[PDB]
């Protein structure tokens, strides 16, 4: 119930695609995820690598958090991601969002979990 | 082990 590690995995994980098919990725992704239960998550980022990839970057690029923390991790290789993001007709609960494909470099925290 | 807990960025 819910551990952080396994929280990472259910809002960011996406192995069974390699990238966002269309406009409406999103859409039923955060549905699925449940990220509209409560509310509308506003932002999320989905990375369409698998997890054995994914949980590799935490032996990848040290750089310093937008917090000042020095947990992160920059992966030295671009990752397929799909950028999810509230529209401004979006409201609770006919949450709205506009899937954005990119390939880019991710960057993670990473814990000793 | 030592796993992601949080996606901070992108590039």
């Amino acid at each position: 119930k819910e551990t952080a590690a396994a929280k990472f995995e259910r809002q960011h994980m996406d192995s069974s695609t390699s990238a966002a098919s269309s406009s409406n990725y999103c859409n039923q992704m955060m549905k699925s995820r449940n990220l509209t239960k409560d509310r509308c998550k506003p932002v999320n980022t989905f990375v369409h690598e698998s997890l054995a990839d994914v949980q590799a970057v935490c032996s990848q690029k040290n750089v310093a958090c937008k917090n000042g923390q020095t947990n992160c991790y920059q992966s030295y290789s671009t990752m397929s991601i799909t950028d999810c993001r509230e529209t401004g007709s979006s409201k609770y609960p006919n949450c709205a969002y506009k899937t954005t494909q990119a390939n880019k470099h991710i960057i993670v925290a990473c814990e000793g979990n | 082990p030592y796993v992601p807990v949080h996606f901070a960025a992108s590039v």
